[PDB]
Parts: structure tokens; sequence; C-alpha cells
């Protein structure tokens, strides 16, 4: 059956569960094609990316602005949902030539982290959206966008993207950091990644005044007591990092750096931890290392 | 002119959805994990002296068929959004993942916080699991909490395995959907 294999595509199903679909009787695949057409989209793409061009826009009073970002971190979440669920199409309008969904996402991700990140409206406008939820929700709608191929694409080629996802590594809460590394992780994994993640901590370092890139990274990997999972993300992070590179000798160097910022000497403590989702992590990167 | 409810449950994977429906209209605890893509069940209750076909529809919780499961969604009358009380994580994605995408897709729909697996929240080995990872189990309050912040109609909890819990969860339902 044929309508049933492009609703299939539609759902951006992995191999495995895409072919787990298709032994299915041509029965169920009909109520599976009853089920789409039953099922109706809330909103087109322009209409988030016009709101959010809205909270961007200048040209507003104080007043309009605040009024308008009532709503932000709704919207956002809305937005979030929808590249997240909605059919991958919804995905590729969203990103194409008319809406410039990728731009506008990755600008409003700029502005709501402008103040942490160190025109005094604008820094005093940001101090309004910094404190809310808006940028982990706009990292979430990244990840969204990552997990379509065509996206994931489209976030490696742009100019800001990756160099915003690291700033949000200073964002005080440890879940959005946790998203931020395992993001990085992702990007610096296929090819041309590498290049990419460096550039964007070298980046980081400038606007942020580092004395050594990484250096934020490895304070907050140090001070937190409390969140595995950002422990964890953390240790993959640096792993991959230092280890998947193909030069030996870059690969030592990057060893080196962060043996600089302390790694070293705080892994001695923490390789006795209890958990071991950590636990391997740890033992991944000791095992890669070089004498 | 018979009536109708739809319930819909959705939350993390592995957090007790599929065994709760089946153990709540058979009676029976399913043993070996199966996970759901979507699967639908369907029972005749009575709420003051009149029948209703209850329409039970269980969900993947997991992030691969994010796109699939919205078409489980039309219609829905009531959503039990479930967490396990032993696994954090799970509650944490209520916050962020289940009621978020449920609200976006169905506006007005009421809700109930669902916690499961309420058995395993004295389970000394459950416990020691927990806090090798810095964690504990979650407590009736602060779910109750929760459920006050995100607007759910209330809060309940139950064991597919004892069936404690279990008979009033969906009591609770079905009043929520005639509201
Ligand atoms: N102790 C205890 N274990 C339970 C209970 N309910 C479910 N489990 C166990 O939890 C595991 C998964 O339950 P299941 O219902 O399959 O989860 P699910 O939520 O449908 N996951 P999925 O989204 O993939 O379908 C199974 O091991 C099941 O045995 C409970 O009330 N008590
Ligand atoms: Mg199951």
């Amino acid at each position: 059956e044929e309508r049933f294999a492009i609703v299939l595509n539609a759902m951006n199903l992995p191999p495995d569960k895409a072919r787990l679909l298709r032994q299915y009787d041509n029965e169920k695949k009909w109520e599976l094609i009853c089920d789409q057409e039953r099922f109706q989209v809330k909103n087109p793409p322009h209409t988030y990316i016009q709101k959010l061009k809205g909270y961007l826009d200048p040209a507003v009073t104080r007043k309009k602005f605040r009024r308008r970002v009532q709503e932000s971190t709704q919207v956002l979440r809305e937005l979030e949902i929808s590249l997240r669920t909605n059919h991958i199409g919804w995905v590729r309008e969203f990103l194409n030539e008319e809406n410039k969904g990728l731009d506008v996402l990755v600008e409003y991700l700029s502005f709501a982290q402008y103040a942490v990140t160190f025109s005094r409206r604008t820094l005093k406008n940001s101090r309004l959206v910094s404190k809310k939820d808006d940028v982990h929700v706009c990292i979430m709608c990244l990840r969204a966008i990552m997990n379509y191929q065509y996206g994931f694409n489209m976030v490696m080629s742009h100019p800001h993207a990756v160099n915003e996802i690291a700033l949000s590594l200073n964002n005080k809460n440890p879940r959005t950091k946790a998203l931020v590394l395992e993001l990085l992780a992702a990007v610096c994994l296929v090819r041309g990644g590498h290049e990419i993640i460096l550039s964007a901590f070298d980046n980081f370092k400038e606007v942020c005044g580092e004395k050594q890139r990484f250096e934020k990274l490895m304070e907050h990997f140090r001070n937190e007591d409390n969140n595995i999972d950002f422990m964890v993300a953390s240790m993959q992070f640096i792993n991959i990092v230092v280890h998947s590179v193909e030069d030996m000798n870059f690969r030592v160097h990057l060893q080196y750096e962060f043996t600089k910022l302390g790694l070293d000497e705080y892994l001695d403590k923490l390789k006795h931890t209890e958990s071991d989702k950590l636990q391997v992590q740890i033992q991944a990167y000791l095992d890669n290392v070089f004498d | 002119a018979m009536q109708t409810i739809k319930c819909v449950v959705v939350g993390d994977g592995a957090v007790g959805k599929t065994c709760l429906l089946i153990s709540y209209t058979t009676n029976k605890f399913p043993s070996e994990y199966v996970p759901t893509v979507f699967d639908n069940y369907a029972v005749t209750v009575m709420i003051g002296g009149e029948p209703y076909t209850l329409g039970l529809f269980d969900t993947a919780g997991q992030e691969d068929y994010d796109r699939l499961r919205p078409l489980s969604y039309p219609q829905t009358d009531v959503f039990l959004v479930c967490f396990s009380v032993v696994s954090p994580s799970s509650f944490e994605n209520v916050k962020e993942k289940w009621v978020p995408e449920i609200t976006h897709h169905c506006p007005k729909t009421p809700f109930l916080l669902v916690g499961t697996q309420i058995d395993l929240r004295d389970d000394p080995s459950t416990i020691e699991k927990l806090a090798k990872n810095k964690q504990k189990p979650i407590t009736p309050e602060t779910a109750e909490k929760l459920a006050r912040d995100l607007k759910a109609v209330k809060y309940v909890e139950c064991s597919a395995l004892t069936q404690r819990g279990l008979k009033n969860v969906f009591d609770e339902a079905i009043l929520a959907a005639l509201e």
C-alpha cells in the first residue's frame, strides 16, 4: 500500500522502526491513514516566526515589548512541540527560504542570552527574558530541528547557531547545560563537526573573556556537586572533543589543555563515584588517555 | 445515543502505562516488557445511573514515535499524564515534555497527574539505586505541588502490580471528563 508509506515518511522514523511498522496488516495501515486525516496541526510555521520577530523589533516601546513577551515562553513551547511532533514537512517549511525559521530562532536565543553574556535598553530588555525558561526552550527547539537530517545540516552550515548554543553553557540551570552539551557532542561527532566546535569554543573564550578555552566548562564541571546528568554530559563531551580527532598530536594537545585546567586531578576524586552512568564516561576517558 | 468517553495515557517509556491499563481492564499484570507503539481498549462503565463507553488509548513513551503519537490525540476527553514515583527523571519530563505536549494539541482538555509504581517507593533495592545517583523517590506532597502549578485536575497514584489506588485513578478520570 502506498498512501501509507507516505504517512510513514512524514514521521521521520529510524529505519528499524519503519521496518517494524511496514510489517503491518494492510488493515492497520488504513487505520493509521484515517488517523492522519483526522489530524490537523495547530498553526503554520510563520505564526510562530512572526511572534519571534515581534519580540526582536527594537522600534517597539518598552511597553508593547513587555506585553508582547509576556507569553514568549508559552509561544516557544508551542513552537517546540510543533517542531518535535508535527509532520516533518512542517519543519521543512519552517526552515525554508520564505520562512528562514532557523535565523529568527538563533536570533531570539542570542537576544535572550545577551544579558547573561558579558544597547543598554536591549540589555535591560534581555534581562527581562533571561530569567525565564526561554533560553532552555530555544535549545529544545534546536534539538528538534537537529533530529531531522536536513535540519541538522543547516545547523552546521549556519554562521551563528553553534556559537550561540555554546554560549548557553553559561546558563545557570544545570538541566540546560546538560542539553547544550548533548547537542555540542552530537555536532562534534560528524565529519567537519570538530572544527565547528573548536571555533565555537574560541568564540566563547573571546566573548566571555576566559584565560584559556574550556575554562568555564571546567569551572561548572568541577563546581557541580549534585546533578549527575550534567556531569555525565560534561564527561562525555570532553571525551569526544579530545579523543575523536584524526591527528594524534592534536589529540595530545587537547588532552593537556584539560590537564592544565585540572581535569586529571578532578577525575582522581571523581572516579570513586557511585553512579554507574558517570562511571562509564570517566572510564572511557581514562582508557583513551596517553602517557 | 450511547455516550462516549475518550481517555489517553502518556508519559515516559517504562513508566508503567501499559501495565496499569492491563491490570485495570483485565486484572492481570503482564510480566514481559513490550514497548508500545499504539493501542486502544474499550470498557463499559456506569456513573450516576448511566452507562458510558470508556475508550482507553495506550501510547509510546519513547521519543522515536514523537510524530506518530499525536494521531492518538484528537477528541480526547481526559489525559492521564504518568510518571513513576521512583523515577525523578520521568517526573521532570512531566513539566518539560508531557503537559506542554497535550496542552498544545488538545487545549481545554482536563488531565490528571498519575504517579505510578508506588509499591517500589519502599523497596530498599530501589532506594539504593536512586541513592547511588544522588536521588530519592517522589513524595505525594511534591507531586501534589506540581499538579497544582501545572493546573492538573488532581494528583493520583497507583500500583498496577498491587492494584492499590488503581480503580480510584479511573474513577477520578471519569469525573474529570464529565465535569
Ligand atoms: N513494581 C512495579 N513494576 C511495574 C508496575 N507497573 C509496571 N511495572 C514494570 O514496568 C515496566 C514497564 O511497564 P510498561 O507498562 O511496559 O511501561 P510503558 O509505560 O507502557 N513503556 P512504553 O511507553 O514503552 O509502552 C515493566 O517491567 C513492568 O513490569 C508497578 O506498578 N509496579
Ligand atoms: Mg508497554
